[PDB]
């Protein structure tokens, strides 16, 4: 016999939209404009200046070796060249938004989890359930709630890249040697004290690792959401797919890669 | 008297009210476990403590001893009981007062020293005050002072991992002392060090306690580490088997039959490892180096084939050296060498003649050990 | 000024196809038929029997606890119910193919890498470059070479999920304590000897971990390739996306999840 | 003679031909490093070895000693040199012959014992033959035999992690012996054990070498671990500073000025840690337990405030026990107590009167150490 999970889910969705309409709407409004604004700003700057700024930044992080800043300048020249700049800046605003949201919404959760053994049981299952899902589903409720655009994309990205942030957090916090915990507590240190003197300064490594992971996940999720609003090179690669156009697909994907590699080589070197 | 305990105990697992009611009647630990699966670490513990009264706590891994400490500090909340310090219970204190207590009265030392590798020894030392919201001047002052008191200040503004275990132990100890606590909890502190550094630190701790008279919960699984310092010992097997202390009463009037196997209370199994010198290869200078390291005045002499040969003395070696003569000639083959299995009153008339021990040489010339007045002990036990 | 990476890439692609045509063609032929055959087999079986078989298998792995086999039976009943079975079996053949291919093609690479410090330098960059890419690109050369279908999808899945397999391999092999290496060598043990007595039996944990990871990656890549041939619930979720049909999208994705969770809970419990 | 070495050396990093040419002329290591960045571990090493001639190799962490071993076994390919074993070079051997050699002649022991935790002690023992493609019968037979020879067979068909360091060391040693090798390479084997187990294993190894006369490269950073067994020592600071051995020639005629600071070749800094007994708390039984553990016949007596008080003897304690009398009365306050800074030949006559040492009591009553005929040594050094 059949069970109506489709209808249940449909109905639930219907009910929600049909209750939180205004919230979603204003949220949409704010999101898009902000994103539009941000995009307009970046895309106000030239491309040359931006490349040179990133290049210096590379030197700053890595003063001696020559490969990464070299490659960064090269690829950004190339990307500016093919004309995929406005789309690039759309992609970057999308990411930054999704990543910051996922951080701001997960790190406290890693805290609450490392503190309570109940929340761990409640969430770990949710975390695996979300870490195994595909991206494709996440963006259907996105349009269901906000509709087409950037807002839905960053929503999906957040909900897709939160898990590892939260996980690595709770882990880097539950893995501090119990001696130091006991010590901090033996001198009458409130949770805040040890937390901002002992826990973070140590777990920071794993935290930034999970954060890099979260950023990459948000990036892939945006490349996906491109099939719904979500400007950026995702649209170019998508068109190339739906048109079998090898050239532009490879080109959009290579620009995306360059971007992601750069973001990584930056993040890695911000941990210590 | 400083501390006082009353029916204190701690229970792990779940369904702990039933276990509480059980111990309220005398239910053994094993049965409680089988019936509830709530492993107990402490069981109807009642005793007290006085000032300057170093109160060691012995036991085997699993006797739930460190747990008792973490209860005293309340790091682990007691299932029940009371702790009357300064006319002030401790298990019925709010958070503020408990923190102030931990800040003023108590302070811990840990096995692996509980040090923050992401700080400088100075910072780890002053943490106890940092968390008390005090200016940095006096913080650094008291820190430098405590460190000078341990002769390692110059090694400050460094990190732990680049030091030796002993230094890190001294560091944690100074961190605990900075607060001028009236109490010091210690959880197998010196158990991670070398036995030499262990004795050194024991003596340093005794010197400290002489200068500053403050109470100490010590913990250890080594009876010697306790007897050297302990003024009132307390043995522990999931409960206070014996806490009378006195050091000897545990050995004099051991109430239970398990303490006596813990302290190890008729044959000559007392033969001890010997100090050898293979004359066939080594020389006087070498024998002297060995006498120096082993910190003795004489040695036993064997053959390259491990066959017993005799005895050597410091003066004999010095004479062979000055004369440039070798061993195997400047020796004492005349000795009261004995066999492994004999009576405790066997070599009674000779043990006094020979100032040197009486090697227990194997029947076939091989050597096992020696005897230095440890025969007297069990000989008079009759 | 511009540089013609599009044209270069286009030209290269053109040249290859236009050289290895027959290979690609026969490979296609063999792939699809095999896949078709496998699918036909796995669909030949009823659904009820298959569920009961998987259920026993669960009990076999986990005899006492009741949650995982329960849930497996439940979800498979549900999936058989909505009618997503033939598509499911297509998805499973796709995965098994991609996963086995990626294993068979990476494990030797983890070997060669743990043995030679050159190959590590050569490859690690390639591994990061491929672990940061999106899936979308991978399937454009797939059609470029084989065209529409399952073959392209499993190709993409393999090339997308190889990296972590290879990485965890080379790592679990370079992390055995050097004492045991030196010992195996001090008794005159050829590389094969230590390798099949010492290296594997230890690194197996990390190896199976990277393999589970590889399987999940292949799964996501198939869900993606659904936009090109690649039957399975990927098509259902895709349609739901391109149609905003919440019900069917959620339903396909939940069946996919159930499948992935099951595959995980199986893999995890095959390491020791 | 068994082994023979010729201009052997090893260089790390890159650009090693230049470093080779450099050492071919005598370029120091530091300069080679600065000029090429090719750190060297071995430098123009030339020596030989004989049979049954335990050839220890000392040095500090970084002297590149274990490297020399792994070169002898060829685990690390030599940059240059030759190794003439059984009239058969080793650096010019193909793979087959090198493997057969490793299987027949040589066998290693390691610091952390190099054991396969995923096997049973029996399997780890027989591995050396397993890799030689031999039937399981004789494999298990030789294994059980070697284990019985170490008195742990019953502990077989278990795993390492559930054992003690000493047992795992014995296990690796049996694994190496099973092959009946003519050689045994050892890389700080006993450096991971307790010094007590260390001495026990040293003596067991000597007994073995007595039974079976086979060559041994030993390695250690402890000069005593070498002097106890070493028949021809070789000190190492990136090169053979001294290899003559003889045990004493290193101390008798130390050629270089760095060996003499390695072996530690006018004040009374020789005061050694003392054995105390706080009469104010402890009793005769306790003092006897301490005499037993410390393995001595007498003890020093202090006050609860660490103030020196006198001396105790085993017989005095036994008498106080039988009589039930306490300490502080059955003692010897009459003693040749001395101060920290006395002249080289200060208590030159009294040291002989008092059989017991002469405690170096601090000016203020405190105690530091004692003196047992270690004064004679440096007193006659003049
Ligand atoms: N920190 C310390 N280190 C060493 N001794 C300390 C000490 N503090 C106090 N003493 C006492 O001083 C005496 C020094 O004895 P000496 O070393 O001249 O004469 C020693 C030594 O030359 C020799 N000996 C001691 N232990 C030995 C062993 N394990 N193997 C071989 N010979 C040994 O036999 C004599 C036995 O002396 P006994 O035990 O009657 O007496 C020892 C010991 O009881």
């Amino acid at each position: 016999g059949q069970v109506p999970i489709a209808n249940w889910v449909s109905s639930a969705t219907d009910w929600i939209t049909s209750t939180f309409s205004s919230g979603f709407d204003v949220i949409q409004k704010s999101g898009t404009v902000l994103m539009n604004g941000i995009t307009g700003a970046l895309t106000a700057v030239p491309f040359w200046l931006m490349i040179a700024v990133v290049t210096i930044l590379a030197i700053l992080v890595s003063g001696k070796k020559i490969a990464f800043p070299l490659f960064t300048f090269i690829g950004l020249s190339l990307i500016a060249n093919q004309g995929l700049w406005s789309d690039l800046m759309s992609t970057i605003t999308l990411v930054l938004l999704s990543s910051l949201l996922s951080i701001i919404i997960g790190v406290p959760l890693g805290i609450w989890m490392a503190k309570s053994d109940l929340v761990a049981k409640i969430v770990q299952p949710i975390l695996d359930f979300m870490q195994t899902m595909p991206g494709f589903v996440y963006l259907i409720p996105a349009v269901a709630f906000f509709g087409i655009g950037v807002v839905p994309g960053v929503f999906a990205s957040v909900i897709f890249a939160l898990p590892p942030t939260v996980r690595m957090t709770n882990l880097g916090i539950r893995q501090v040697s119990t001696e130091l915990v006991e010590a901090a507590d033996s001198f009458g240190s409130t949770a805040r004290q040890k937390l901002f003197k002992l826990e973070f300064p140590l777990a920071k490594g794993t935290i930034m690792a999970g954060v890099n992971q979260t950023i990459m996940l948000a990036l892939s999720m945006v490349v996906i959401a491109s099939m719904i609003g979500a400007p950026g090179l995702g649209r170019g690669v998508l068109a190339a797919v739906q048109s079998a156009d090898i050239g532009k697909g490879f080109v959009s994907g290579i620009s995306l890669v360059i971007l992601a590699i750069i973001i990584d080589r930056f993040t890695q070197k911000l941990n210590v | 008297v400083k501390i006082k305990i009353e029916h204190l105990t701690k229970i792990f697992g779940k369904r702990i009210k039933t276990a509480l009611t059980m111990v309220e009647k005398g239910e053994p630990k094993n049965e409680i476990l089988k019936k509830t699966g709530a492993t107990v670490g402490v069981y109807d513990t009642n005793f007290e403590i006085n000032e300057g009264e170093i109160f060691v706590i012995m036991g085997l891994s699993g006797s739930g001893k460190s747990t008792l400490l973490r209860l005293l500090n309340r790091l682990i909340e007691p299932t029940s009981g009371k702790i009357f310090i300064d006319n002030q219970d401790v298990a019925t204190l709010n958070k503020e007062d408990l923190l102030q207590v931990r800040r003023k009265t108590m302070s811990m030392v840990f096995q692996n020293f509980g040090l923050f590798p992401h700080r400088t020894i100075l910072e780890n030392t002053e943490y106890g005050l940092e968390v008390q919201n005090v200016p940095k001047e006096e913080r650094r002052k008291r820190a430098e002072k405590a460190l000078d008191n341990a002769n390692l200040l110059d090694f400050k503004d460094q990190y732990p991992k680049q030091l030796s275990g002993g230094m890190q132990q001294r560091v944690g100890l100074a961190r605990a002392l900075a607060n001028d606590p009236e109490i010091l909890l210690m959880d197998e502190a010196f158990s991670a060090l070398d036995p030499l550094i262990r004795r050194e630190m024991q003596d340093e701790l005794l010197e400290l306690q002489a200068k500053f008279q403050k109470t100490i919960i010590f913990v250890s699984h080594d009876l010697n580490e306790a007897l050297r310092i302990g003024d009132r010992i307390a043995i522990m097997k999931d409960g206070k088997i014996m806490q009378i202390g006195t050091g000897e009463e545990i050995l004099t009037n051991p109430a239970n039959d398990y303490v006596k196997t813990f302290v190890e209370d008729t044959a000559e199994n007392i033969m001890i490892p010997a100090l050898t010198t293979n004359i066939d290869v080594d020389g006087p200078s070498v024998a002297l180096k060995k006498m120096k390291t082993e910190e003795v005045s004489s040695l036993m002499a064997v053959d390259k084939k491990r066959q017993f040969r005799g005895v050597v003395t410091s003066e004999q070696a010095i004479a062979a050296r000055k004369n440039n003569q070798p061993l195997k000639d400047v020796m004492t083959t005349d000795v009261g060498t004995v066999s492994k299995e004999m009576l405790v009153r066997d070599i009674l008339p000779i043990i006094y003649d020979a100032p040197t021990p009486l090697a227990v040489v194997d029947d076939n010339g091989f050597l096992k050990g020696v005897l230095i007045r440890g025969s007297v002990l069990e000989a008079l036990a009759d």
